[PDB]
């Protein structure tokens, strides 16, 4: 009675009444997304419904994880969860679980080609940096940024749409398998901000070997001081490869693509950076020149079985 | 000052 259904292609969305008008808005493998108009906060929201969340350990393990992070963040700058609920009684019966969600206009892959003047270009940035920030906070380090993850509204506003890892914009220390840190997603904000320049994506290796190819072709080999960072197996591979010799950023991002300009190039130089040692953090982004003029300190500071984790989630639903 | 309050989509 409090729910009713509509078919969403070959699925079938089952959800409470006060949801109305459901379109899909796209589909990720964690599930399908639907924007519907919330009649009672009277606004549009996006309703995703849970793929096979107990399908296996990693499905349940992974539905547990997004439900118990969404719980805990909140921030302008990060998708908010707006409600939680299942259209099954009991933990027997159990199947659904629907996430419902704050909604945006479009993602940032429409906007990134477009001209942007270095207000909105910075601006958007300093969301991107707000979100991460607060993230961090959290203990949840992405790795996963990419302008189909990030989502922005008419209101030039931007969020961070999801909390990612746990192939073109992802850190050297990544696709290396070396270790991680808070400013690996500094090198992301760098593809993005890269991106947004030149009109195009910097490093779109065509495989995780063209992949390191590009990125030390464009940026140069990296020094000892990094390599010697580098575990023995893959030490060896990077080691082997064809001394590349660098450009300069502004050879990089030269002044024939701005509308400034010379700061966006520094800002650049300072996040493109293989050595993630030398790589700049996000404290320092956020009150750099570029970035530093919108600031506002409101904004800007175990194992289971199937059925244990289905008890989990269910309990988180409830 | 006084941040963009609008983009194009
Ligand atoms: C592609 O989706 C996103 O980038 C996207 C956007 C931007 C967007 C939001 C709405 C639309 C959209 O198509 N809006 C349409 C307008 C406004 C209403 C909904 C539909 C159809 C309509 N007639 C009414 C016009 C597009 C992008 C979110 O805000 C979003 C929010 C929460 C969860 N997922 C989201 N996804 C997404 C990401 C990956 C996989 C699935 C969903």
């Amino acid at each position: 009675n409090n729910f009713y259904s509509v078919e969403i292609g070959d699925s079938t969305f089952t959800v409470l009444k006060r949801y109305q008008n459901l379109k899909p808005i796209g589909s990720g493998a964690q599930g399908i997304v639907c924007a519907a108009y919330d009649a009672i906060l009277e606004r549009n929201v996006a309703i995703k419904k849970l793929s096979r969340p107990f399908q296996n350990q990693t499905h349940a393990k992974r539905a547990y994880r997004e439900l118990v992070l969404m719980k805990c963040v909140n921030h302008k700058n990060i998708i908010g969860l707006l409600n939680v609920f299942t259209p099954q009684k009991s933990l027997e019966e159990f199947q659904d679980v629907y996430i419902v969600m704050e909604l945006m206009d479009a993602n940032l892959c429409q906007v990134i080609q477009m001209e942007l003047d270095h207000e909105r270009m910075s601006y958007l940035l300093y969301q991107m940096l707000c979100g991460i920030k607060h993230l961090h906070s959290a203990g949840i380090i992405h790795r996963d940024l990419k302008p189909s993850n990030i989502v922005v509204k008419s209101d030039c506003t931007l969020k961070i749409l999801d909390f990612g890892l746990a192939r073109y914009y992802r850190a050297p220390e990544v696709i290396l398998g070396m270790g991680y840190k808070e400013n690996v997603d500094i090198w992301s904000v760098g593809c993005i901000m890269g991106e947004m320049i030149k009109g195009g994506v910097l490093f779109p290796g065509t495989d995780h070997i063209d992949q390191w190819n590009k990125v030390i072709e464009q940026l140069g080999t990296p020094c000892p001081e990094f390599m010697k960072k580098l575990q023995p197996t893959v030490r060896t591979y990077v080691e082997n490869r064809p001394k590349y010799a660098g450009y300069s950023f502004e050879k990089l991002f030269p002044d024939v693509l701005f509308p400034k300009a010379s700061q966006a190039r520094d800002l650049l130089s300072k996040m493109l950076v293989i050595d993630a040692s030398k790589r700049i953090s996000v404290d320092e982004a956020l009150q750099h020149p570029y970035i530093n003029v919108w600031y506002d300190p409101s904004e800007a500071e175990r194992e289971h079985t199937i059925e244990e984790w289905k008890e989990l989630i269910y309990k988180e639903v409830m | 000052p006084k941040r963009p309050t609008t983009l194009n989509l």
